[PDB]
């Protein structure tokens, strides 16, 4: 949830090769609405002190690798689009 | 061969019988002015010295109907309909 | 749940909604007979100890109407399904 807490993992990789952040920005509402453990719910009603979105922050990203939305994009696709930015950085150049 | 005309559009490499196209009308092209606006002009050009020696008089229109693929014997992996594509850009998440 | 009833059968990978089943009937299979005529009947045999342990204490019948086909994100290029299977052979004229 926090900028100060990714930009240290993306710090603390670099020393040794690369990292990707990638957002996945699926609205809160889609999460809740398909929330199928009911976490959010319980949550919701105080079940649960703090849940991220529902009484703690969530610092959206600024400058994210790669964004990406799971209500408007499936997961191939968006595998994909991971795969194509690591291929183009001459990551992937296969056997 | 008037309007209302089903005519059969035949294939002279093997003579099978391809699409059915029921005519809507059978005009004659003003040559001169297409091979002109269409095509750039000059006489020279590929297409008007086709237009006027090949092109017969006038153009048949008229929607059609399939009845018949077109055999092809020749690099039939490589051959692929807009159909066929839009198929594989979709398995493989291509967007 | 009962005759009638539609449910909607989903996967354990991803939650994914693959498709309505409309309930026939509800019933209570007998696993000895079916080990037994199947199977063979002995009790070491695999699909008995799975038919003994992990199966549950009744069977639900009913037509299928798909809604979205399982997500495999494994050399798609190698799975094929009937049809395409069917369209592939059929393509390279293989009788």
């Amino acid at each position: 949830p926090y900028e100060e807490s990714r930009k240290f993992a993306r710090d603390a990789v670099s020393q040794a090769g690369s990292f990707f952040l990638v957002h996945v920005a699926t609205p809160l509402e889609h999460c809740e609405q398909s929330d199928k453990r009911g976490i959010y719910a319980a949550a919701r009603r105080g079940e649960i002190k703090g849940f991220t979105g529902v009484d703690d922050p969530y610092e959206t990203p600024e400058k994210a690798d790669l964004v990406v939305d799971f209500s408007k994009q499936s997961v191939r696709s968006i595998v994909h689009e991971i795969i194509l930015v690591l291929e183009s950085q001459g990551f992937l150049e296969r056997q | 061969l008037q309007a209302a005309s089903r005519i059969t559009l035949r294939d002279f490499r093997d003579d099978r019988n391809l699409a059915i196209l029921t005519i809507d009308d059978i005009y004659r092209p003003d040559k001169t002015k297409e091979a002109k606006l269409v095509f750039g002009g000059d006489p020279e050009h590929p297409a008007i010295v086709y237009l006027n020696n090949t092109v017969k008089e006038f153009y048949i229109g008229g929607k059609i109907e399939a009845v018949n693929k077109l055999n092809h014997y020749d690099y039939v992996a490589l051959r692929y309909t807009p159909a066929e594509l839009r198929v594989h850009f979709d398995k493989l998440g291509w967007s």
